[PDB]
């Protein structure tokens, strides 16, 4: 079974969309492989189209708090929270395939949610220190002064892989290895 | 070969039997020993009546290696955690006859030290028969107990430790040629 | 199975929406924690949005009826009753990783239940009751004076995890292990 | 597997909504606990909302059936049917948590039912000998005069589980092993 | 597993609505009990709402094929189609709980059925042979005249189990063996 | 496992609506007990509403093509397909339960199917050479003149299993065996 | 189980609406039989309503890949690509049970699809040779001119097995074998 | 079982519509592949619809990513992502079915996206980036100049199996091998 064969070589899977299901299965599979040998490296691959932001930070905390280190490998897509979790790597080991996407872009509500102003004045609060955590967190793993990142992630920001080296989310872009 | 218990526990009746890893074994293997801890009797494939009467039988497992794996966990952060882990694989048919379970705990520095002690005194007999002497000193023990230690295996390779640090290099005598009368060693090994 | 081997570790996870269904399965796994070993603490951890007040208290009676102590663990959100019981877990164990989220709020009715006047007189001496209940509860669990609950719960109060810490809500922060 | 190991310590656990599929699973569990053991005691924990009352008059005749005594243990509710199935465990075995909700109210149609007024009439005399009967099994269980239970249930009556002691539902509020 | 444990004693559990695929399992179940002990009584447990006539005499033309006798035993509820499967039990071994209801009504289709007048003469000379037969059926087995039971299945007819035995459709209504 | 042991013992359960996925398992079914063995008696039982014409050919096509007899047993319904079904087995062998239904109908479609006029003429020439091959296979089994059955099949014929044996759908009308 | 039992005697069994999943399962079977014995004949049982064109040439290009001979047996129907794949077996080897249906008819867009008329012409030219190609496969395996079945597929063509054999889309009409 | 034999024998069945998940599983077979046998080819069987950019290239890096020569077989169709991916095998080693389709495409919208026009800027550029990366990918693996590759997929370019071998997408069309 191709996903038991990834977790029995140390390799969590997020694939899907960043939810609390999927963060629940990651949180799991995190500290399982820290339990297994706190001293091997996790790796992570990440073909998410990002949303949440406790899911988020879920994967996040969870993913910092382990002995071992994260190896992130971004397959075709980063986006939204996926991106965060790509930057959230240990330095020298965020990866990206060549023609995978980093896509990093401001905290958003999915649809309307209503309520007094008071009601809204604190939900616009949260999602400013969702916004404010999300440039914090991306500010710390890519060495930037979390004001150009709240430049940048004013709209959607697409990063080739070559390019989001420079911009600090990952660290590699990976070679191919076809014997040929 | 398999069957042989006649030519060892019949032959003798005083007898200590080691289940070294009982863990690693398949159910119906220890279905055979409910046997010998009720009644003291096994039947062997040959036909015999293999007294397991005076043995002291002593089982092995080492379903602890949780905090032995690093001080770390499963969660977000010793004694009853291999208690457990013993009902979590063994049927509690099988426990329950057995006289007592003995729970070993991870080694302190001043503990392993006195087994640095012991052994490098079993060598030290076979110096003096050539007249050698190994001038003891307790900073090289306090170094042949943080390698010759790890919280997975500790204190077996201990002895290894003991072989290859000290004695490789007392070998390094006559290979420049330190026979004399007798040579007075004193050695020690860098700082880790 | 990594949820397997979170309860085979005494770690129950509660991951999902606070429902009847989700509060049905923590009881049966909080109980049979206490039986494999009463003295072994269960730890809890929360990534939960809340919702549900029968099915908080029903969570919340069973952590405090077990004779373990629990280990309650913030993850990335623990909203509405979530909150309650991530502060239901015993002193000095309650627990919260650095970007978790804790939400504080009153309980309100998800959408109109209709009746009579006399009937709504009823369901808001419910509700009231709920909301006493719920600061009772939280008033037990942080040291406050629970009028002060009710003015902090007057809306939904969102406390990171440095400042659940100084509300009550969990007792340390946790400090990341990566060797780096 | 945490509701295995309930049921094999002789723990039917109501949990869901008491319809005819849930009270086909505890009739044939409360018969398989007759049938293991008829001498000890079958527990019966409660965090169920209710509904039903052929479903619950199924679940109550089946634990008044068997020769194990019943120990109902309301979780954080018991409302409608599961009120009267948690008075319906044996006197001295009715247990409630210190937060656990119970409501007992009258029989209601979910939902309007046409037809003509002859069979408006019968499906009228069946909800008042529903009515009768969810009194005169709480009669027989609260130790109350059936017509007092009538105007007690005339609306919903929330009991709290010290109140419900003092009710009849329960016997006995349940003191935790934890003083936190 | 419970529902194995009542077919391993030799329990058929009726419990759902009674359609095609509910009366698909019973005969499957009654063959298999016939055939594993053809002298060994069969119990039917019935909480079922009824529904389907040719459901019902397919059900019923099986248990009344097999050699075994049939104890059926209401369990909350016999309506329809189900109060005629609790008749169809073998006499002195038809059981009812003590607050087991008992709904005997005629055949009735549920919802319109288009068609021309020569297809709606056919579909109602449908309906009144299942009228017949439902009467002529449940005359065999309350030993009542079938005209009475058309006067009687006029409309909904709730038989109480007392009232049902007297009825005929039961034949004893069940004692509570708590030993207390 | 019930239906396994009727498989077992050579009995196909039809069962369910005859669409394409019953009419394949059933397929699947006749040619193993087929190859089983092919000189003793597969049995099958009928309680199917019937449809499809090709998936009724599918199925009579299997069964009048293995070397075993078929035995067809009506339990409480043959309607449409299924009742050719049921006449589909060998002679002296086609059984039915006392108060089982035959239902024979003319082909019809499910809907309206939109199209040209000459697309109209060919589906209304397919409907017509289903009625007359529905019609010349229930006048090979029945011994009808298969005018006889266009006159009959005109609107729904139900047959009560007494008068299908005298219409020659089945040749027993199956006598109880309960020892009683 | 008869499905394994005819795939375990090389039967590749088509039964449902030929899709992109039907497709893939077909040639996943086709490849594996080819593998275990590539000289022993592939039985290919069709009650299809058939539908797709690249799921007909994919089952269509596999069954004439591999080494083994397809036997096609029309059981109830071959509509559209079905009856396509029924004259793609092997020519002596495609059989059609009496009362099967052939059902020939030119593709068709289920629906219709938006666009440019730039983008229509070529949803246009490819139907165009999608009817080419089913002409032209039809007539390598019915030894017909391929403007005869463009006459003949003008209209939805249904064919009796009988007339199908003098069509050429199948070579044997399968007589029974009842020992009768 | 068909798909893990296909996996045995070093075969990846593409087989549905490329989104996240399909390319998740894809991913985890071509690495897994790569780790039992490096220099032995991964074949990659290709029948789908396309769709998914980001899915497309976590798809194409991997399988270009590993050591092993990747063969890419289109067995009905190789539309959009398919057709790149069908490109993407190892030259000499790409193949299709004589009657496979292959559908070159520039990339789509599926469905409008709103938002200001600020976010469409980069939702236009994001798009333009993608199709320049499908011309880029596509002329690397094809030997055209990615303005011809522009001006033909500027429509759906359907490629026969003979000329996508004109056209560079494949470079063998499959000679049948039925032993005749
Ligand atoms: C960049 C990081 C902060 C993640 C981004 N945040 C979000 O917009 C998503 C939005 C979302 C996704 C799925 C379901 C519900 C809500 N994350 C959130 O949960 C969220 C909620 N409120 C405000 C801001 N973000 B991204 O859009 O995923
Ligand atoms: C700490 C908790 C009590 C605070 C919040 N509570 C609520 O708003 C929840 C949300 C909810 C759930 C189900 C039905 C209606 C409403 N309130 C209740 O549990 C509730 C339930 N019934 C009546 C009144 N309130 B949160 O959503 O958990
Ligand atoms: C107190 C006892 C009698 C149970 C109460 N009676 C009922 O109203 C329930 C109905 C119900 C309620 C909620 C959800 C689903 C079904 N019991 C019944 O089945 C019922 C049916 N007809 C009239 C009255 N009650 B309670 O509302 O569940
Ligand atoms: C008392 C016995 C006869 C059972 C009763 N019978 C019925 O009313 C049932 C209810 C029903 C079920 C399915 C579809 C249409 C109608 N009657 C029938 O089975 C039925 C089915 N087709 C035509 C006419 N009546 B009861 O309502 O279940
Ligand atoms: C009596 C035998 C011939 C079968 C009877 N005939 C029908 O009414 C059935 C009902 C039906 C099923 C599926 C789709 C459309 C219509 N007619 C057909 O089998 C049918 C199928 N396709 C086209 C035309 N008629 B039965 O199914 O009512
Ligand atoms: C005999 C061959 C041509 C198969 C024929 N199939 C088609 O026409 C099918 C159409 C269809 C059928 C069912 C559901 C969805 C789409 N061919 C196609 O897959 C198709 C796809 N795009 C355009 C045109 N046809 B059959 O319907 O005649
Ligand atoms: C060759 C690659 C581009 C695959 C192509 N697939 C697409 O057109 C798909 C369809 C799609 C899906 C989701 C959202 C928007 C569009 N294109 C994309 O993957 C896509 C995704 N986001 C923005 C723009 N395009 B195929 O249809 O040509």
């Amino acid at each position: 079974n191709p996903y038991n064969k990834l977790f029995e070589e140390r390799i969590i899977f997020l694939g899907v969309q960043v939810d609390d299901a999927s963060a629940n299965d990651i949180m799991a599979q995190l500290l399982v492989l820290e339990s297994l040998d706190p001293d091997r490296d996790i790796t992570m691959y990440i073909n998410s189209p990002g949303g949440g932001f406790t899911s988020l930070m879920a994967i996040y905390d969870t993913m910092q708090y382990v002995r071992a280190d994260i190896q992130t490998v971004c397959l075709g897509q980063a986006a939204s929270a996926a991106a965060v979790l790509l930057a959230a790597g240990t330095p020298g080991k965020r990866m990206a395939l060549p023609n995978a996407r980093v896509l990093i872009h401001q905290p958003s509500l999915s649809g309307v949610i209503q309520g007094q102003f008071s009601d809204l004045e604190i939900q616009a609060a949260e999602i400013e220190r969702m916004r404010t955590l999300m440039e914090t967190t991306l500010a710390r793993h890519t060495g930037k002064d979390a004001g150009v990142i709240r430049k940048d992630t004013d709209r959607d920001k697409i990063l080739t892989a070559e390019e989001a080296k420079d911009y600090g989310i990952i660290d590699t872009v990976l070679e191919y290895r076809k014997l040929s | 070969e398999g069957g042989q218990l006649t030519e060892k526990v019949r032959r003798k009746p005083f007898s200590v039997v080691l289940f070294d890893a009982i863990e690693k074994a398949h159910q119906e293997i220890y279905n055979s020993l409910l046997q010998v801890l009720e009644d003291g009797r096994l039947t062997d494939g040959q036909g015999r009546t293999v007294d397991f009467k005076n043995t002291v039988l002593i089982f092995t497992s080492n379903l602890g290696t949780s905090d032995i794996s690093k001080p770390v966990g499963l969660g977000f952060s010793m004694k009853q955690k291999v208690n457990d882990e013993l009902k979590k694989h063994f049927r509690p048919e099988f426990l329950n006859r057995i006289d007592d379970i003995i729970v070993f705990h991870q080694l302190t520095r001043e503990e392993i030290i006195r087994m640095v002690d012991l052994m490098i005194s079993r060598v030290a007999g076979q110096l003096k028969s050539k007249d050698m002497a190994l001038v003891l000193t307790d900073a090289a023990k306090a170094l042949l107990a943080k390698r010759g230690f790890d919280p997975v295996l500790g204190a077996r390779p201990l002895r290894r430790t003991i072989q290859r640090e000290i004695e490789d290099q007392l070998s390094e005598k006559i290979l420049f040629e330190e026979v004399g009368p007798g040579q007075v060693v004193t050695v020690d090994v860098d700082n880790w």
